[PDB]
């Protein structure tokens, strides 16, 4: 039920007809053999890179959400003067430098607990114990937990665990690329992402990157 | 006969030999007993005749090493053209090439070294260069930093090309000794093709780019309102007004009526009085004649057919 | 990447990385605090 | 060009005389139907050399005479 | 057995095993001993076939907008030569529904999906029928030869069920393709030497063949 079964060797690859490398057997989610350079050779380092991909993708997903959804609300008439690449320069309280150090303190606690999970899995355990009940030992990056799996979707309730982790990773790789598009086309157009979408959808031919 | 004579994948591309240092020999691929090991590592680093005692592996190594050197030279050229593009007073030097010091290097103002940026002239504070690259660029009729920038990108392209070529000609598809040992073909190609067609194409550049633009600059023209070289190629009326010999075309050439081509291929000896260099008409005629010479010279040695000479036979 | 971290662990690659970082540090300090001849911060 | 002129005559005759000197004369794989050798490479060679002689003589005639 | 400028070494690997084996390898490109990279006797056959096919499309798609345009059948706006269509912006430019660089990205993406598959079929032929490419990989699997895949998608009709007809059709293919490659070379050199279309060159040579090729390097 909850085993994290891998993908088969005859799985879809990033490049059909190509040989997948031997260090991408399929144990990780979203394994399509993408390794033209082979940065995940050492498996002790490929674990760290899988955790890197997972956290990078989760942050990129929350970020693309926090960029496009609030812009949809601005178009609906909820938020004023919204522009994500100028939303750090605009005014708040706490000067944006007290906010930074408070952020570093709180995220240092959080990401330090996550780091202690990465170095040694059982150190910072949560989901407190109960009498005559066994909380299952989780994996790194997928802690389960009362705080991060309160709907119990991680152990494989609606779908298997491998396909759900692959959903996370694929949706999140797409979000990572979406945020790269945000960081690039908000500086080479000096405009809004949703505005750029509607502008390309107006005339897809001539409203492309080559106009600028 | 002179075949292609290469083999596929002789050496596996990997960083395993990046890890173990001094892999290339017997007495260095053990580890440092002393600190002499490091010096003997660097000393015997390119001593390919000591690593492997066969001319095949040696020749592959030096061939790909020459490719690395060519990548380095192209990278250095890209650097010089780029520093002439974005970090230079090349326009101000073109406007007044007698009181503006050629400068294509600017230092960063950090520890007082900013005083090395001198009053070279042209509203520019930098180091007066001495490579004569500005003079080459006026001999080529550049007249714009866009052209220097794009040939810098082209030289970076060629550096990547030479690096990939060295990787390909060592690790993926490397020649064997039957390819290097044939030298009649190497000489024929390096004469007719490298030095022959090289001088031919440089004479083409000069005939089509350097001569008109330098005649305009000598007549007195702001390099901004000077016509581009492709305007000289396309707009025939323009280059024909510069040299009416172009108005007839290549029927001067193919009917051997070259006497009318003596408006832009002169034998005018001596120096150009207006600019102190040589006459670029003379230089275009030079590279053309050198092209004919090396092209007939590169058909001297016998490579694959019956005609030619054997260097052994000579 | 296996055996690239061993190459980057080698003495010249590691020395150029350390001294590039260190030289950038000193360079940016001298940009921030140029022309220093005393330590007045106590 | 301008077939029949001097520049055409003393070039055609140079090219054909070099082809002859390579064919039946002292000058010198690729199996052609020709009776005795004179492959495509030899043909192009004699044509190139005859054009060399032709350019030389037409321009020595245009320099003087 | 018909040999066009065959040599002593060219009759060592061009025996009969390729469509169009007229033994014409004087330079010695497709010599099987000592090969690698792209100078291979199989890759060069594939390259002949592919450049010939693309050259056939080029030849009967570059003079087609002028074969028609000087006879009606299309607007004169969409009747440019092969080089005044935006492919030589110095020489000419047509304005399509997209700019030429968006169309280049289109060409690159669509041909990438079309030809990286072809390449991976060159490397391992069994592939291109094992990954879910919207189910149309059922026809992209059958390869046999790499240059002559012959599936439901590329060879819907038989046209060479028997090996005699298939050999004759392969010969016709490579010969029309060599003719089309020489034609494309003629297109490039004629547009370079005259600056007008190839059909204009044909009509000028046919009608009153004066200054047929005497206009050397003159526009
Ligand atoms: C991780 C990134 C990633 C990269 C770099 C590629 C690279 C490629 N895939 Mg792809 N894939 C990638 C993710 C995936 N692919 C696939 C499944 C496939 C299939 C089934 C096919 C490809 C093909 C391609 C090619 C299409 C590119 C093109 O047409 O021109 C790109 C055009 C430009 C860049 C424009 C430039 C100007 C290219 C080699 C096709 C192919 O090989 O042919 C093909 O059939 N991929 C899956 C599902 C498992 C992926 C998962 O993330
Ligand atoms: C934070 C970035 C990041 C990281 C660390 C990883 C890490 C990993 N990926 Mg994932 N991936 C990512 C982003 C990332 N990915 C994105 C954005 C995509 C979509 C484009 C993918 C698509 C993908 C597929 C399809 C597959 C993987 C796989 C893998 C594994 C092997 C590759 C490896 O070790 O690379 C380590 C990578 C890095 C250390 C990051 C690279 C950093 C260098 C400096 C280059 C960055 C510049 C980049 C080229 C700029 C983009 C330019 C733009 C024009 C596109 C590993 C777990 C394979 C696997 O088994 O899945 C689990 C697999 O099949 N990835
Ligand atoms: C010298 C005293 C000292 C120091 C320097 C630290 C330093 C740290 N502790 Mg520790 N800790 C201490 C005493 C100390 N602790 C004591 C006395 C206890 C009680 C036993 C704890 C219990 C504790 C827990 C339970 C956790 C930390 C965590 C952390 C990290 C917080 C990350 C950050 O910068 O957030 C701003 C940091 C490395 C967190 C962490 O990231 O752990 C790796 C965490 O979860 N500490
Ligand atoms: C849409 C992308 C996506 C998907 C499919 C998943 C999928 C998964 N996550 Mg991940 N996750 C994501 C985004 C995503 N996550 C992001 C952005 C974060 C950062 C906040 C996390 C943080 C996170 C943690 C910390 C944990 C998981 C866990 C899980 C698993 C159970 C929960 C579930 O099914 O989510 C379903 C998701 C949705 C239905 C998306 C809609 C939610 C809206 C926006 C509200 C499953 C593998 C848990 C796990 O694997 O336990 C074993 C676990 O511990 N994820
Ligand atoms: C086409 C040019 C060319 C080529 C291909 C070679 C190739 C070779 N030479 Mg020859 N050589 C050349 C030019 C060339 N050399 C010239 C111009 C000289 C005269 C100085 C020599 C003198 C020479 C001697 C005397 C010896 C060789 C040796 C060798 C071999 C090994 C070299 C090695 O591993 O050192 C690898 C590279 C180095 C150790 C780096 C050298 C560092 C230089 C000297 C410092 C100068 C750099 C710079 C200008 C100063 C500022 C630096 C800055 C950072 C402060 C190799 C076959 C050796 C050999 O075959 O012996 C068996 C040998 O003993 N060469
Ligand atoms: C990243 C791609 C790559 C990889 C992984 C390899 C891997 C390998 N190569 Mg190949 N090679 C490559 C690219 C690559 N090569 C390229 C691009 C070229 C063309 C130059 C070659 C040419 C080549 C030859 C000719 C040989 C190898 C050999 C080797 C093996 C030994 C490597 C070693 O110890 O040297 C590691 C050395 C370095 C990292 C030094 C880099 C030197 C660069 C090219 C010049 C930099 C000079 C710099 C600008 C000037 C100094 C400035 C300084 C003073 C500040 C190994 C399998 C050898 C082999 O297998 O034979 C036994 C061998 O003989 N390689
Ligand atoms: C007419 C064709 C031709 C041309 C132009 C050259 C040119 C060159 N050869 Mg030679 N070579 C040829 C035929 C040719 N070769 C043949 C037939 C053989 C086999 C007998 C060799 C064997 C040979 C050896 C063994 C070596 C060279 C080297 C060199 C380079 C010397 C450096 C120099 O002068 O830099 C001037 C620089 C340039 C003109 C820039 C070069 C840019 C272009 C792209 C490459 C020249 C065309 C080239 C032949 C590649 C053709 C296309 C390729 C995809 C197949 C020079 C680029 C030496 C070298 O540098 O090693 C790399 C070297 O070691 N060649
Ligand atoms: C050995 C002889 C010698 C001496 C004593 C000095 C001394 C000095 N030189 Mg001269 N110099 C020398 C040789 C020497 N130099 C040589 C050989 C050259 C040619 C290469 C130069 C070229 C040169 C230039 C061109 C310049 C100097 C400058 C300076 C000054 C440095 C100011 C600076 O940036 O430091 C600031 C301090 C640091 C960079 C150290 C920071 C270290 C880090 C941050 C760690 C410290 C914190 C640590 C954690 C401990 C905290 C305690 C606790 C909380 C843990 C200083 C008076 C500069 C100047 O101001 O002119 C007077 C200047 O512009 N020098
Ligand atoms: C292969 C190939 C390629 C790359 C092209 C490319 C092109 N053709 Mg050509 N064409 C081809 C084959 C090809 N054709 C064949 C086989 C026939 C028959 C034609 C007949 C044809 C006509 C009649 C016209 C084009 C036109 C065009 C252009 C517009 C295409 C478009 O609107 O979509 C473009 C340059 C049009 C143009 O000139 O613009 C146009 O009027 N083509
Ligand atoms: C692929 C190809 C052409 C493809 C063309 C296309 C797609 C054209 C498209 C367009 O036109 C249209 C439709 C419409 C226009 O508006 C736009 C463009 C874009 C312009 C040509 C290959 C063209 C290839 C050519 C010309 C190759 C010639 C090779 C020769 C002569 C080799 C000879 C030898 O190799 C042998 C036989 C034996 C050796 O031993 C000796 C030697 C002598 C070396």
């Amino acid at each position: 039920s909850s085993v994290c079964e891998p993908l088969p060797p005859d799985r879809p690859l990033w490049f059909p007809g190509s040989s997948p490398p031997e260090w991408l057997d399929g144990s990780l989610p979203g394994d399509f053999g993408f390794d033209p350079l082979g940065l995940g050779s050492d498996p002790d380092t490929l674990k760290w890179f899988a955790q890197a991909e997972l956290i990078h993708s989760r942050w990129a997903m929350l970020a693309v959400t926090g960029i496009i959804i609030p812009e949809c609300l601005e178009r609906l008439g909820f938020i004023e003067n919204f522009s994500w690449y100028d939303a750090g320069s605009r005014e708040y309280f706490a000067d944006s430098t007290t906010l930074f150090v408070a952020q570093m303190v709180l995220m240092g606690w959080a990401e330090g607990r996550r780091w202690a999970d990465l170095i040694k899995p059982g150190s910072v355990d949560i989901e407190p114990k109960y009498p005559h009940k066994v909380n299952p030992k989780p994996d790194v990056g997928y802690p389960g937990g009362l705080w991060f799996d309160f709907m119990m979707w991680g152990r494989g309730s609606p779908e298997p665990v491998m396909v759900l982790r692959t959903k996370e990773i694929k949706n999140g790789r797409l979000a990572m690329l979406a945020f790269l598009g945000f960081c690039f086309q908000a500086t080479y157009t000096s405009q809004d992402p949703i505005e750029n979408l509607m502008a390309h959808l107006a005339d897809p031919g001539h409203c492309n990157v080559f106009s600028a | 006969e002179v075949k292609i004579l290469v083999d596929r994948d002789p050496i596996k591309t990997s960083f395993e030999e990046w890890a173990k240092p001094g892999h290339f020999s017997r007495t260095i691929a053990k580890g440092p007993d002393t600190t002499t090991w490091i010096w003997n590592l660097h000393a015997d680093a390119h001593d390919f005749d000591s690593h492997t005692s066969d001319l095949e592996e040696i020749s592959r190594k030096v061939f790909s090493a020459h490719f690395g050197q060519l990548s380095i030279i192209f990278l250095w050229l890209s650097g010089m053209y780029f520093h002439g593009a974005r970090f230079s007073n090349y326009e101000a030097w073109l406007s007044d090439p007698t009181h503006i010091g050629p400068s294509a290097q600017v230092v960063w103002p950090i520890v007082g070294q900013e005083i090395l940026n001198g009053d070279v002239g042209g509203g520019f504070r930098g180091i007066q260069i001495t490579s004569g690259f500005f003079q080459i660029w006026r001999a080529s009729g550049i007249t714009s930093e866009l052209q220097l920038y794009c040939t810098a990108i082209g030289a970076l392209v060629f550096a990547a090309l030479m690096l990939f070529a060295g990787w390909f000609h060592y690790h993926k598809a490397a020649p064997k000794l039957a390819w290097f040992q044939d030298v009649e073909s190497m000489l024929n190609h390096h004469l007719a093709g490298l030095l022959g067609l090289g001088s031919l194409s440089w004479a083409g550049h000069q005939v089509h780019v350097s001569l008109p633009i330098n005649q305009f600059l000598n007549a007195g023209v702001d390099p901004k309102e000077i016509p581009l070289p492709h305007e000289f190629i396309l707009n025939r009326d323009l280059l024909a007004q510069l040299y009416p010999s172009f108005a007839e075309g290549a029927t001067p050439f193919f009917t051997l009526n070259w006497s009318k081509y003596s408006e832009f291929l002169t034998f005018r000896g001596g120096l150009d009085p207006v600019t102190g260099g040589l006459w670029l008409t003379d230089i275009a005629h030079h590279h053309l004649a050198i092209a004919i010479l090396f092209l007939i010279a590169g058909h001297m040695y016998r490579t694959n057919w019956g005609i030619g000479h054997g260097i052994k036979d000579i | 990447m296996r055996d690239l971290k061993t190459y980057l662990s080698v003495a010249p690659v590691l020395s150029t990385l350390w001294f590039g970082s260190l030289a950038g540090l000193l360079i940016e300090i001298n940009r921030l605090f140029p022309d220093a001849l005393t330590f007045p911060f106590f | 060009d301008f077939i029949g002129s001097s520049t055409n005559l003393i070039m055609v005759t140079s090219t054909t005389l070099m082809l002859f000197a390579g064919r039946f004369g002292l000058a010198p794989g690729l199996q052609t139907g020709d009776p005795a050798g004179f492959t495509l490479a030899d043909t192009l060679a004699c044509g190139t050399v005859g054009h060399i002689i032709g350019v030389g003589v037409v321009l020595g005639l245009k320099n003087i005479g | 057995r018909p040999l066009w400028f065959a040599s002593s070494q060219s009759l060592s690997y061009l025996d009969g095993s390729l469509p169009g084996d007229y033994g014409f390898d004087p330079l010695g490109l497709s010599d099987p001993e000592g090969t690698g990279g792209f100078i291979e006797p199989r890759w060069l056959a594939y390259g002949e076939i592919i450049n010939g096919r693309f050259a056939m499309l080029g030849a009967a798609g570059a003079i087609a907008p002028e074969i028609l345009g000087k006879a009606g059948l299309i607007p004169a706006e969409t009747a440019l030569p092969w080089f005044q269509t935006g492919v030589i912006p110095p020489a000419g430019t047509y304005t399509y529904w997209a700019d030429n660089y968006t169309l280049f990205v289109l060409e690159m993406a669509l041909m990438g999906f079309a030809e990286h598959r072809r390449l991976q079929d060159w490397y391992n032929p069994g592939s291109m029928g094992k990954q879910y490419f919207l189910g149309l990989e059922k026809g992209l699997a059958g390869s046999g030869n790499p240059a002559y895949p012959g599936g439901p998608f590329f060879n819907p009709l038989g046209f060479g069920k028997d090996e005699k007809s298939l050999k004759e059709l392969k010969l016709k293919e490579v010969k029309n393709g060599r003719l089309a490659m020489l034609a494309i070379l003629g297109y490039f050199i004629q547009g370079l030497v005259t600056g007008v279309g190839p059909y204009q060159n044909l009509l000028d040579h046919l009608a009153d063949p004066v200054n047929n090729n005497v206009l050397t390097s003159l526009k």
